């Protein structure tokens, strides 16, 4: 079975390049038949440039032109891409879309990557603070886990001995660059004065090891 | 048939043997109805080798 | 750029019936060959997109005989013989004719359940939080579906926009119901200025909106 395995993340900051690689395996891949698609966070699927028999070039979008530059090597089976001047909003998960047989003047993508994320932050690596979300017949409670970079960070309640109930938000990227997300449980109203809710929080970037007990 | 005979290179010609050498590639043309067939009912194929 | 639009923006399923999803363009897609450069793709949930139909009818090689695709110059379906529990992601048209090639806004598919109401949470900021001099005020949406649902912070009975975020939950195998919380952030001068602080939440499964609020 034909694999595409692509390059690992990446962390850049603004007006800095990133060169993003695409390697095959089990399979042969030429000069043509490469695609590179972003998908930004919590948005579609967007086309940005590629190689056509039929141009014998490669040709990007309006949003990309004089900043990247795509390219394949059939000799060893890897395509790169290579975006310069990075923007926060080249924030991304990168694809490269591949086939063995180029259409001449279109294109498909049979074989997909894995995908990389390039993040293009000027923040600086920073532990999160950790808020209760105390309850007000069922009760619900959470804490909030705020102004920490990068990705990712776990989060367990009672050391993992509840999860039934539980559920960890996907983190949301404010304009501060920092990241936060919160995380809750719904449990029954008359144990909140005889039972004991913790949650674990941990940012191994920071080594952040919080145990927040969370109470009325 | 439609013929015709364009020439790439005049190689020599050998006045002892009388003998003219050229390069030269065909142009033929003809129809045949037996392979008649329409792009439409082949995908948008046009032409078959 | 040619325009490419999809309908419906989602797609409730249920496994063990068909489904159809359409795609539209601004402009005609049909080629001077006589084939239409429309292609199909699905994104699983944590995977890279998939091809499934190209050229708006043929299906890509491994793929399920399930799904199927047809159209017209400008118009265009996809559909499934019969849905499957894999089957359930974003669906992306793009148009392979002309540079740029585009995508879709794309069209989300999930299992189909009962209209469940979400039961709503507001929790006030923590004093620890105040103490940092910042205030989060967090609206909770627990186990409603379908997704769509509204969220709209008043403060002292005043509509609030450009200061909140929203973060969903992806649809949980067993109760196959999302989750939702809205993040009101407010600097602590701002949250001492007001007194009552309220989420409004509207979904289908409510006769009528539903109101959770705090007086500090
Ligand atoms: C489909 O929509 C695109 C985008 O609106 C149209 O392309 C634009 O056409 C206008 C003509 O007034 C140009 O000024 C723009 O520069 C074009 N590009 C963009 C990206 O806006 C396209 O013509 C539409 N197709 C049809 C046939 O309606």
């Amino acid at each position: 079975q034909v694999q595409l395995v692509q390059s690992g993340a990446e962390m850049k900051k603004p007006g800095s390049s990133v060169k993003v690689s695409c390697k095959a395996s089990g399979g042969s891949f030429g000069s043509y038949g490469i695609d590179w698609v972003r998908q930004a966070p919590g948005q579609g699927l967007e086309w940005m440039g590629g190689i056509m028999p039929k141009f014998d070039a490669p040709k990007y979008a309006e949003k990309f032109q004089g900043r990247l530059t795509i390219t394949a090597d059939r000799a060893t089976n890897t395509a790169y891409m290579e975006l310069s001047s990075l923007r926060f909003e080249d924030t991304a998960i990168y694809y490269c879309a591949r086939d063995e047989q180029p259409f001449y003047d279109s294109w498909r993508g049979l074989y997909w990557g894995q995908g990389t994320l390039v993040t293009v932050s000027s923040a600086s690596t920073k532990g999160p603070s950790v808020f209760p979300l105390a309850p007000s017949g069922t009760a619900a409670l959470g804490c909030l886990v705020k102004d920490y970079f990068p990705e990712p960070v776990t989060v367990s309640w009672n050391s993992g001995a509840l999860t039934s109930g539980v559920h960890t938000f996907p983190a949301v990227l404010q304009s501060s660059g920092l990241y936060s997300l919160s995380s809750v449980v719904t449990v029954p109203s008359s144990s909140l004065g005889t039972q004991t809710y913790i949650c674990n929080v941990n940012h191994k970037p920071s080594n952040t090891k919080v145990d927040k007990k969370v109470e009325p | 048939i439609s013929l015709k005979v364009t020439l790439t290179n005049l190689i020599s010609l050998n006045e002892k043997e009388e003998t003219l050498t050229t390069s030269v590639w065909i142009g033929i043309d003809w129809q045949d109805y037996r392979l008649n067939y329409s792009k439409d009912d082949f995908g948008g194929i046009e032409t078959l080798r | 750029d040619i325009v490419m639009t999809q309908s419906p923006l989602s797609l409730p399923v249920t496994p063990g019936e068909p489904a159809s999803i359409s795609c539209r363009s601004n402009q005609s897609l049909l080629h001077t060959k006589g084939y239409k450069y429309l292609n199909w793709y699905l994104q699983r949930p944590g995977q890279s997109p998939q091809v499934l139909i190209y050229f708006a009818s043929n299906r890509a090689p491994g793929v399920p005989d399930r799904f199927s695709g047809s159209g017209s110059g400008t118009d265009f379906t996809l559909k499934i013989s019969r849905v499957e529990a894999e089957d359930v992601g974003v669906y992306y048209c793009m148009q392979g004719l002309q540079i740029p090639f585009t995508f879709g806004p794309g069209t989300k598919v999930d299992i189909k359940r009962t209209v469940a109401a979400p039961s709503v949470f507001i929790f006030p900021p923590s004093d620890e939080q105040l103490k940092s001099g910042t205030a989060s005020v967090v609206c909770l949406l627990n186990n409603f579906y379908p997704r769509e649902a509204k969220v709209q912070w008043k403060v002292d009975n005043a509509l609030q926009s450009g200061n909140s975020q929203e973060s969903v939950t992806e649809q949980d195998s067993k109760d196959s119901t999302y989750s939702l919380s809205s993040t009101l952030t407010l600097s602590k001068a701002d949250y001492e200025k007001h007194k009552v602080y309220a989420c409004e939440v509207t979904h289908q499964g409510l006769s009528s909106p539903v109101t959770k609020s705090f007086n500090r």
